[PDB]
C-alpha cells in the first residue's frame, strides 16, 4: 500500500550497489541490496539470540543473558557455549547496523535528500562499536564487551562504573550527560513551540514563525531561527553519543585509577598549588 | 545421586537399568546457572539481617 | 497518453518509469506537491513574505559580505548560465531565499533557491562567482516561471525547488 | 505449479530462497557446534561409543 | 513480464535444482548418521 | 496481605495502559496526511484509523 | 563551521529598520509587548527569589572554605550547602546545620513556580497553546519529588545537597 | 468458501502464511531444544524409558 | 445480527480476530508452560495423581 | 461496502467457522481435562 | 436514552467497549492468578476448605 | 450520522447484548462462588 | 443547573466524568486491596471479629 | 480484480496444499510419538 | 544454465560472490585458529596423534 | 540488456571458474586431512 | 584473460585489491605478533626447538 | 572507458605484478619456514 501522493516518487536510481536488481519495494519498505543484507544479518543474529536463550537457564524475557567470553580467550573466538555465540551475534549486529545506514543512504539519494540521516545514525553506530570492538580491542580481550540481556547489560554498566570507584567524576561523562539533558530540554521546547502555534486556543488564528520566534527569544534571550533549532537538536543529540563513546573509551584503556583522583591536576595548578 | 551406575562388564553407563552407547554427561544450562526461585531463597543464601544500630 | 509514468513491470512494489522528461513532468526527485495552494505566503501583518529586495528598503547586505549581484553563475557543466540580477528575501525570518538570474545567451530571468548555490571555497575567500552543481546551463532555461515578478506563490516555490532537486539524478541523463 | 512464478517475481523469490537457506544452514551448524555431542571441530575424531550423550541427574 | 511458457521453463529448472540439493543433503545426512547417530 | 501484588507493580501497569493509549493517539495523528493508502483492491486505512485531515484558519488583515 | 546550505555562509542580511513590520520591533502582537525580554510581575519576583536562593548557596559554600577566595574557586565543585542532620526529621534544624539549606530550597522552589507563571502568562498573551508550560510542568514534577520523597520518608536529611560534585555523591 | 480469495489477495495470504509458519516452527523447535526431555541433539539416542521426566508432586 | 458486517468491514474484523486469537493462544500456552503443574513438555507423561499441586492452607 | 445480501451470506460462514472452532476447542479442553484436571 | 448514539458514534464506542472489557478481564484474571487463594492453575484442584486464607488478626 | 430511528434500533441490540453478557457473567460468578467462595 | 451543558460540551464532560470515576474507583479498590484489614482476595472469608485491626494507643 | 473463476481455481490449490502439509505434519508427529511420547 | 545471467548481471554476481567467499573463508579460519585441536599457529607442528581431542 | 549469446559465453567461464575453485579447495582439504584428520 | 578489464574499471579494482591486501597483511602480522610461537620481536632470536609449542593431548 | 588494446597491455602488467608479488611472498615464506616452521 502507498500514501496517496507516493507512487510518483517510486523511481529507479540512487542505489549505491546492485543497480536495478534489488531496486524495488516490499509493502512500505524499500529493499535494495543493503535491504537484503540487513534482513540476512537481522535474521541470523536474532535466531542466534533465540538459541542463546534456549541453551540458557530461562525463557523469561528480562533474565535472558548471552554473555561474552572470559578474558583469558583474549582476541580469539571462544567455544560457542562459552561466549563464542556472543561474538557471532556481535558480527551480525555490526553487519545489520552498517547495512541499515547504507540502506538509508540509498533511500535519501532516491528522494533527492541530503545525507544527514545516515551520518546522524553513524553516531549511534560509533558508540556501539566503541563498546564492543574498540574498547575491548584496546584492552586486549573481547570479554570486555557488554552482555546481550535486557537487565544483565545493566549489571555490566553498574560494575564498569564502580571499576572507577565514582564514575560520575569522569570528565567526558559529565559532558555527555550535559548533552543528553540539554537535548531533552531542547526537544521539549521545540516540540511545544511548533504545536502551540499550530494548535492555538479554540477560536484563535493559526500562529506564525514570528510568534514562535518572539516566544523563543523570551525564553533564551536570543532568536535561534528555524534552521538553527534543527541544527542545535542534531548537534546536541549526536554530540551526546560522541561524548558517550569518548567517556567509555578513556575508562580503562587510558585512565585506570578512580575518576575522582583524575581531578588532582585542577587542585595542583601553579596559581594555587 | 551424582552419576548413573556403570556396568562392570563393559564400563558402560546404565540409565534406568539399560545401557547407553556413548559417554554420559549430566546436562546443565549455560555454566550451571539456575533461575532464582524467589526473594526468600535469595535471602536464605545471604548473611542474617544486620543488627540494630548503636545510637 | 499524458500520464507522466508507467510501471516497470506488473509485480507488486516495482518502480515506475517516467514517460517524458522527468525534470519537466515532475517525477521522482524532480516532483513537487501538485495540489499546493497557489497563493503567496504572508507575514504576521499580512504582507508578502518573500519579495525581491528592491521592494523593501529595510533590507541591505551585511557590511563586509559580498553582494552577489552581477556575479556569474557557473552551472554543473561549468558553463556560465547567467548573472545575478536581484535577491529575494524572507521578511518573516530575514535571509536571502532566492537569487534571481539573468540568463546568459537568453532573454529570460529565472529564480534560483540559495540552498542549491555554493560559493567557491565555501565563501571564505575569492567569492568572484557562484556555483550551481545540480543542473546544466542548458537546463537553466527550463526553470519554472513565476506568474509575476514581485511575488512568488507556495506552488511556485515548490515547483522551482523541485526542479533543482531532480537535477542531481536527472541532469546528466538521456531520459529527457 | 509453475504459475507461482506469475504471482511472484522469480528474480527476488530466488534471493529470498538462497538467503533463507544460508541463514538456516548457518544456524544449524552453530547450534551443533555449541552442543557437546556434535562439537565436531574438537571431538569429531571420537567414535560413537565415545561421543557425549546427555542425561538428567540420576535422581536418587 | 514472463509468459506462462517461460514460467514452465523456469519451473523445470527450479524443481530440478531442488531435487539435486535434496539429494546432496540426503547423502550428507546419511554420512552424518553413520558417523554419529542422533537417535 | 497480597504477597505478589505491590504498589510499584500496580503503578507500572497503570503506566502501560496509559502508554499504549498514547501510542494509539499518536498513530491517529500520524495519519492526517497521505491516508487513506492506495493499493490494488482499493483504499486501506491501516490501524488505528487516522483522524481526519485538518484545515487551518488563517489570520485576517483587511 | 561550514554548512550544506548557502543560507548564512555569506550574504547574510541586515534589516536596518526593524523586522516584524539585525533589529527588533517595539510594538504588540495583540496585547503582548514585543520589544524587551518579557518578565511581568511573576518574572521580576522570580528573579528576586531566585537571586537570594543562589546568593545563600554561594555564601555558604564560601564560608565553608573559611572565606578564602582562592579556595572558593579552587575547591568550588566540591563545595556544598548540605541538608539537615537525620535526627531532626521534618523539624526546623539549626541555621548552620541545614537551616540555610531549607531556606535556599524554599526560595528556589518559589522562584521556579513564579517562572512557570511567567511562561504560562506569556504563552496566553502571544495567543499560543499551553504546550510549553505543561512541558515545563513535567520538569517541575521531577524536581518536586526531591521535596516530596524526603517528606514521605520523614526527614529533610534525605534532600539533595546544593553542589556540583556533592549532588552527584547524593 | 472460495470467495475468501476475493476478499484477500492470495499473493498477500501466502506471504503472511509462510511468515507465520516459519516463526511458529522455529519457536517450537527451540522450545523443545531448551527442554530437558526433548534436548534431542544431546540426548536423542536415549530410549523413551531413559529420557528425562520432570519431578512429581511429593510422594505423600 | 448480520448487519454487524455493514457496521464493520469483515476483512478488517477477521484480521483483528486472527491477531487476537493468535496472541491469546500463545499467552495461555506460555502461562501454562511456565507453571509447575502444566509444564507438559517435561512432565506431560506423569499421571494426574503424580502431577504437581500447589500448597494447601496449613492445618491448625 | 457490502450489500445486505453479502452481509447475510458472509454471516453464515462466520457462524459456521466459529462453531467449528468452538467444537475443536471443546474437544481440546475435554482431552486436557481427562489428562490432568484443573479443578 | 437511545439518543446517546446520536451524541457518540456507535462504531467507535463498540470498539472502545471491547477494548475496555478485554483489559478489565485480563487485569482481574492476572490479579487472581497472582494471589495465594485463587492461583487456580497451580492450586485449582484444592477443595474450598483446603484453599489458602490470609492470616487473621493474631489472638492475644 | 445516525437518524434517531437508527439510534433506536442500535440501542435495542446494545441493551440486549449488554444484558446477555451480564447474564453469562452471572453464571460464571455462580460457578466460581460454588467452587471457592471469596466471602 | 442544566446551563452547565451549555457552558461545556456534554461529550467532553461525559468522558471527563467517566475518566474521573474509573480512576477514583481503581485507586480506592487497590488502596483497600493493599491494606491489611481489607485485602479481600486473600482474607475475604474471615469474620469481622477475625479481621486485622491497627495498633491501639499504649497504656490505655 | 480476481475473477470468481480464478478464486475458485486458487481455492483448489490452497485447500489441497494446506491438507497435504497437515498430512506430512501428521506423519512427523507419528514418528515423534513412536520415538518419545509426550503424554 | 545460462539464462540465469539474463536475470542477474554476471558483472555484479561475480563481485558479490567474491565478497561472500572472502567473509566465509575468514570466519572458518578464525573458528579453527581459536579451537584447541586446530590452533595451528601455536600447535601446528604437533603430530596427529599428539594433537588435542575435545574429550572430557 | 545482455544478449543470450553473451550469457551463454559467460556461463562457460562461470562454470569453469567455479569448478576450478572447487578443485583447488578439494586439494587443500586433501592436504589438511593428511595433516590432521577431523573425523 | 585481459577482457576482464572491460567488465571492471582497473583504476577501481587496484584500489580495492591494495586495500584488501594491506588489511590482510596487517591482520596476519598482528595475529602472529600476538601469538606465543611467533611473537618475533621479543623472541625471534630463539632457535626453532627453543620456540614455544602449544599443549599436546593428555596421555589417556 | 578503456579500449580492448589498453586492456590488453594493462593485463600484462597486472599478471607481471601479481607474479612478482607471489615470488617475493614465496621467498618470504621459505625464509620463515627455515627460521621457525609451523608444521
Ligand atoms: C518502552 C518505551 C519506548 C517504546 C517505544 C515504542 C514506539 C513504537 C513505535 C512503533 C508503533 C507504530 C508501528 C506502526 O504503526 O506500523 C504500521 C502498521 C500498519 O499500519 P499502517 O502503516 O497505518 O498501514 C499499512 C498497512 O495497513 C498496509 O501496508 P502494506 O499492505 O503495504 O504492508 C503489510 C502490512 C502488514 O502489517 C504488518 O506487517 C505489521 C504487523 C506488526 C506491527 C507491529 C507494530 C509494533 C507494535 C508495538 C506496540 C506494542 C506491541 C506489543 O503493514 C506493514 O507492512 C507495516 C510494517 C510496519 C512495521 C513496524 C514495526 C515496528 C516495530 C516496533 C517495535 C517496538 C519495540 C519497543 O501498524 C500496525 O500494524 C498497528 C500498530 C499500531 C500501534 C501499536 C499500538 C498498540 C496498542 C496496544 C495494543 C492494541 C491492540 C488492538
Ligand atoms: C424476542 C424474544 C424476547 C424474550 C421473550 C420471552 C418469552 C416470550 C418468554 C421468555 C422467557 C424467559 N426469558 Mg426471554 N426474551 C428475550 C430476552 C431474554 C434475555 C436476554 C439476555 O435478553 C434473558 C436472560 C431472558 C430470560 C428468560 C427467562 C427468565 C425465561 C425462561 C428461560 C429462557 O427463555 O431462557 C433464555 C432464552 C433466551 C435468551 C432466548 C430468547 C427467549 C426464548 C426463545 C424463550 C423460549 C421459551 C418460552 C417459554 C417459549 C414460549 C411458549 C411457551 C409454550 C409458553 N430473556 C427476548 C428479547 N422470554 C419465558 C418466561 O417468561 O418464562 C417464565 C417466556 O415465556
Ligand atoms: C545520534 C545518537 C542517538 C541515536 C540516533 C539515531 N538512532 C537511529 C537513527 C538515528 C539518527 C536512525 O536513523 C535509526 C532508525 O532507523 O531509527 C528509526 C536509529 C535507530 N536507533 C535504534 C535504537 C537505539 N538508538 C539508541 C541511541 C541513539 N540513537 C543515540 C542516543 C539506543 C540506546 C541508547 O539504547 C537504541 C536502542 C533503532 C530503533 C534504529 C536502528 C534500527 C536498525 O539498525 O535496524 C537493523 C537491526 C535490527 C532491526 C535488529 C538487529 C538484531 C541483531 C542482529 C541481534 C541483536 C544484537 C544486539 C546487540 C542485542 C542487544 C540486546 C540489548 C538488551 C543489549
Ligand atoms: C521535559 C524535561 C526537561 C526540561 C524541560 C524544560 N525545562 C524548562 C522548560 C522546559 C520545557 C522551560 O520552559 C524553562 C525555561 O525557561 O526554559 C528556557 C525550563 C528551565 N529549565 C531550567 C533548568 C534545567 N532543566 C533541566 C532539565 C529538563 N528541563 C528536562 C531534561 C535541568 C537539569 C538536567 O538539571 C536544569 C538545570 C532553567 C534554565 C529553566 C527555568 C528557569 C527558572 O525557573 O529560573 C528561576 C530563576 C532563577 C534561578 C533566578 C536567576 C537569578 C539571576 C542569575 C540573578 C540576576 C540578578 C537579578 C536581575 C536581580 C533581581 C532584580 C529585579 C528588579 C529583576
Ligand atoms: C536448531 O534447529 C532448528 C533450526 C531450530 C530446527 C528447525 C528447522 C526448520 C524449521 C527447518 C525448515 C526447513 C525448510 C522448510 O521448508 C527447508 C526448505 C528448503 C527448501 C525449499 C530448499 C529448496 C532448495 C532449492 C534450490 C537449491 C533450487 C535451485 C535451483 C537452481 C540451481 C536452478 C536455478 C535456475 C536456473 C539455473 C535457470 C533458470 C531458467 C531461466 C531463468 C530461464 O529459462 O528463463
Ligand atoms: C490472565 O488470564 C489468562 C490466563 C490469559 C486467562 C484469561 C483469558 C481471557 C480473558 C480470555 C478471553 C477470551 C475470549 C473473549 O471473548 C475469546 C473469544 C474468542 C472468539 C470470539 C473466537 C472466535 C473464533 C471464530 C473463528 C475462528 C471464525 C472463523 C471463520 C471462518 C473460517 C469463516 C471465514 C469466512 C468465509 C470462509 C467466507 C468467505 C465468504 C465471503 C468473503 C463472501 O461471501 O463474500
Ligand atoms: C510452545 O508451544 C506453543 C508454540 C506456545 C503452543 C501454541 C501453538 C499455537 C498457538 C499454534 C497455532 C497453530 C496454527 C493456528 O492456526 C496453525 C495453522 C496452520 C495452517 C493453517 C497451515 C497451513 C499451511 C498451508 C500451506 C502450506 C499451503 C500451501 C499451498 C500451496 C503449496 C499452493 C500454492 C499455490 C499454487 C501452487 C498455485 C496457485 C495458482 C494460481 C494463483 C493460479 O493458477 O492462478
Ligand atoms: C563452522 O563454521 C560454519 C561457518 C558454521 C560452517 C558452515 C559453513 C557453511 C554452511 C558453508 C556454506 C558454503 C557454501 C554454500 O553454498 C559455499 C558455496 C561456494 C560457491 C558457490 C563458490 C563458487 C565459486 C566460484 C568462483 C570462484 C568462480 C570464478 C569464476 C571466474 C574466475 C571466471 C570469471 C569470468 C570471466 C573471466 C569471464 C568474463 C568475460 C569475458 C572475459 C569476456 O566476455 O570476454
Ligand atoms: C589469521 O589467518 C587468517 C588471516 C584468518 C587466514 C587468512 C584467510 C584468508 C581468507 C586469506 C585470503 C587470501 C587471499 C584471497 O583472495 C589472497 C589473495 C591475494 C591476491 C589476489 C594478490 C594479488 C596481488 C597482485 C598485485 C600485487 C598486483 C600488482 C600489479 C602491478 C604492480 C601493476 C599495476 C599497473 C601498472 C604499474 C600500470 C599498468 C599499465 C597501464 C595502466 C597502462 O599502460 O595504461
Ligand atoms: C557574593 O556573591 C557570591 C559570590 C556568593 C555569588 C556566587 C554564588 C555561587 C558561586 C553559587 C554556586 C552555586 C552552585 C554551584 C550550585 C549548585 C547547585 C546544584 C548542582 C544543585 C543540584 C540539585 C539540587 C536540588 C535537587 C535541590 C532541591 C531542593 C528542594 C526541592 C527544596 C525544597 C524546599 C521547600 C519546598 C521548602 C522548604 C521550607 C520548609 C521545609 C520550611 O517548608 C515550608
Ligand atoms: C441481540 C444481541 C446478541 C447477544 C445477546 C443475546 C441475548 C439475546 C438473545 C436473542 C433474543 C432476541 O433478541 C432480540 O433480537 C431482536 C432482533 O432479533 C432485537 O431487535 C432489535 O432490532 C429489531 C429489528 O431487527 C427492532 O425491531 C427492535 O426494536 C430492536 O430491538 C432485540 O433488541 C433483541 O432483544
Ligand atoms: C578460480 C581460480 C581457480 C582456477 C579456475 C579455472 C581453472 C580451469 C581453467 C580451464 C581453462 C579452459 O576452460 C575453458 O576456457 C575457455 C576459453 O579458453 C572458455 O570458453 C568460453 O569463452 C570462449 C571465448 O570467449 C567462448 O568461445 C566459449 O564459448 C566459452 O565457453 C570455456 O568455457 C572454459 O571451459
Amino acid at each position: 500500500a502507498m500514501l496517496s501522493f507516493e507512487k510518483k516518487y517510486r523511481v529507479r536510481g540512487g542505489t549505491l550497489i546492485g543497480g536495478d536488481l534489488f531496486d524495488f519495494w516490499f509493502g512500505p519498505f524499500y529493499v535494495g541490496f543493503f535491504g537484503v543484507t540487513t534482513i540476512f544479518f537481522v535474521t541470523l543474529g536474532t535466531l542466534l539470540c533465540v538459541w542463546g536463550a534456549a541453551m540458557g537457564p530461562t525463557w523469561n524475557l528480562w533474565q535472558i543473558n548471552i554473555a561474552p567470553p572470559d578474558l583469558k580467550y583474549g582476541l580469539g573466538l571462544a567455544p560457542l557455549r562459552e561466549g563464542g555465540l556472543w561474538q557471532i551475534i556481535t558480527l551480525c549486529a555490526l553487519g545489520a547496523f552498517g547495512s541499515w545506514a547504507l540502506r538509508q543512504a540509498e533511500i535519501a539519494r532516491k528522494l533527492g535528500m541530503g545525507m544527514h540521516i545516515p551520518w546522524a545514525y553513524g553516531g549511534a553506530i560509533l558508540a556501539y562499536t566503541t563498546l564492543v570492538v574498540i574498547r575491548p580491542f584496546l584492552l586486549g580481550a573481547w570479554g570486555h564487551g557488554f552482555p546481550y540481556g535486557i537487565f544483565s547489560h545493566l549489571d555490566w554498566v553498574s560494575n564498569v562504573g564502580y571499576q572507577y570507584l565514582h564514575f560520575h567524576y569522569n570528565p567526558a561523562h559529565m559532558i555527555a550527560v550535559t548533552f543528553f539533558f540539554t537535548n531533552c530540554l531542547a526537544l521539549a521546547m521545540h516540540g511545544s513551540l511548533i504545536l502551540s502555534v499550530t494548535n492555538p486556543p479554540k477560536g484563535t488564528p493559526t500562529g506564525t514563525s514570528e510568534q514562535e520566534n518572539v516566544f523563543f527569544r523570551d525564553l533564551l534571550g536570543y532568536s535561534i531561527g528555524a534552521i538553527g533549532i534543527h541544527r542545535l537538536g542534531l548537534f546536541l543529540a549526536v554530540g551526546a553519543a560522541v561524548w558517550s563513546a569518548i567517556c567509555i573509551v578513556i575508562s580503562g584503556p587510558f585512565w585506570t585509577q578512580g575518576w575522582p583522583e583524575w581531578w588532582n591536576w585542577w587542585l595542583n595548578l601553579p596559581i594555587w598549588k | 545421586p551424582t552419576a548413573w551406575p556403570v556396568d562392570p562388564t563393559t564400563g558402560q553407563t546404565l540409565i534406568n537399568g539399560r545401557p547407553v552407547v556413548g559417554r554420559v554427561f549430566i546436562m546443565r544450562k549455560t555454566d550451571g546457572t539456575v533461575k532464582y526461585p524467589n526473594v526468600a531463597d535469595v535471602v536464605a543464601h545471604e548473611a542474617l539481617a544486620p543488627l540494630p544500630p548503636v545510637v | 497518453s499524458d500520464v507522466k509514468f508507467v510501471p516497470a513491470d506488473n509485480y507488486n512494489g516495482s518502480p515506475i518509469i517516467p514517460t517524458g522528461n522527468p525534470m519537466i513532468d515532475g517525477v521522482g526527485p524532480a516532483s513537487w506537491a501538485e495540489d499546493r495552494r497557489d497563493e503567496p505566503d504572508l507575514t504576521y501583518h499580512g504582507s508578502h513574505k518573500i519579495v525581491p529586495m528592491r521592494l523593501d528598503p529595510t533590507f541591505s547586505i551585511a557590511k563586509g559580505d559580498p553582494d552577489p549581484r552581477g556575479l556569474p553563475v557557473i552551472a554543473a557543466d561549468k558553463q556560465v548560465a547567467g548573472t545575478v540580477v536581484e535577491l529575494w528575501v524572507n521578511r518573516s525570518e530575514p535571509q536571502v531565499s532566492y537569487y534571481e538570474v539573468q540568463l546568459a545567451s537568453g532573454e529570460r530571468r529565472v529564480l534560483l533557491p540559495t540552498g542549491y548555490v555554493q560559493w567557491p571555497n565555501f565563501g571564505l575567500w575569492g567569492n568572484d562567482k557562484l556555483l550551481v552543481k545540480s543542473i546544466t546551463a542548458a537546463q537553466f532555461a527550463n526553470v519554472p516561471a513565476t506568474k509575476r515578478d514581485d511575488q512568488i506563490t507556495l506552488l511556485e516555490e515548490d515547483k522551482i525547488c523541485a526542479y533543482y532537486a531532480g537535477g542531481h539524478m536527472y541532469a546528466f541523463a538521456e531520459r529527457s | 505449479m509453475h504459475r507461482i512464478w506469475l504471482m511472484y517475481d522469480p528474480r527476488r523469490v530466488m534471493v529470498a530462497l538462497v538467503g533463507f537457506l544460508a541463514v538456516l544452514a548457518l544456524v544449524i551448524h552453530f547450534v551443533l557446534l555449541s552442543s557437546q555431542r556434535y562439537s565436531w571441530i574438537e571431538n569429531g575424531t571420537l567414535g560413537a561409543d565415545q561421543a557425549p550423550v546427555g542425561a538428567s541427574a540420576p535422581a536418587a | 513480464g514472463m509468459t506462462e511458457e517461460e514460467a514452465r521453463r523456469f519451473h523445470g529448472y527450479m524443481v530440478t535444482g531442488t531435487l539435486g540439493y535434496v539429494v546432496v543433503a540426503s547423502v550428507a545426512h546419511f554420512l552424518a548418521w553413520s558417523w554419529r547417530p542422533w537417535f | 496481605m497480597m504477597e505478589y501484588i505491590d504498589g510499584a507493580q500496580i503503578a507500572l501497569y497503570a503506566f502501560w495502559l496509559f502508554f499504549f493509549g498514547l501510542i494509539i493517539y499518536l498513530r491517529r495523528e500520524d495519519k492526517r496526511e497521505g491516508y487513506p493508502l492506495e493499493s490494488p483492491q482499493g483504499p486501506r486505512d491501516g490501524w488505528p484509523k487516522g483522524a481526519p485531515k485538518k484545515t487551518y484558519v488563517h489570520r485576517d488583515h483587511g | 563551521m561550514l554548512e550544506y546550505q548557502n543560507l548564512f555562509t555569506r550574504v547574510q542580511v541586515r534589516t536596518v529598520p526593524e523586522p516584524g513590520i539585525f533589529s527588533y520591533l517595539a510594538g504588540k502582537f495583540g496585547d503582548a509587548q514585543i520589544g524587551p525580554i518579557y518578565l511581568g510581575w511573576a518574572g521580576v519576583l522570580s528573579l528576586i527569589f531566585g537571586f537570594i536562593a543562589i546568593e545563600i548557596i554561594g555564601l555558604n559554600m564560601w564560608a565553608s572554605v573559611g572565606w578564602d577566595p582562592v579556595e572558593f574557586i579552587r575547591q568550588l565543585p566540591w563545595l556544598a550547602l548540605e541538608p539537615p542532620p537525620p535526627q531532626y526529621g521534618l523539624r526546623v534544624p539549626p541555621l548552620n546545620q541545614g537551616g540555610w539549606y531549607l531556606m535556599a530550597g524554599f526560595f528556589l522552589t518559589v522562584s521556579i513556580i513564579l517562572w512557570w507563571i511567567r511562561i504560562y502568562r506569556r504563552a496566553r498573551a502571544l495567543q499560543m497553546g499551553s504546550h510549553l508550560p505543561w512541558a515545563f510542568a513535567s520538569a517541575i514534577f521531577l524536581y518536586s519529588t526531591f521535596f516530596f520523597q524526603p517528606l514521605l520518608v520523614g526527614s529533610w536529611s534525605e534532600m539533595v545537597p546544593f553542589g556540583i560534585f556533592p549532588h552527584l555523591d547524593w
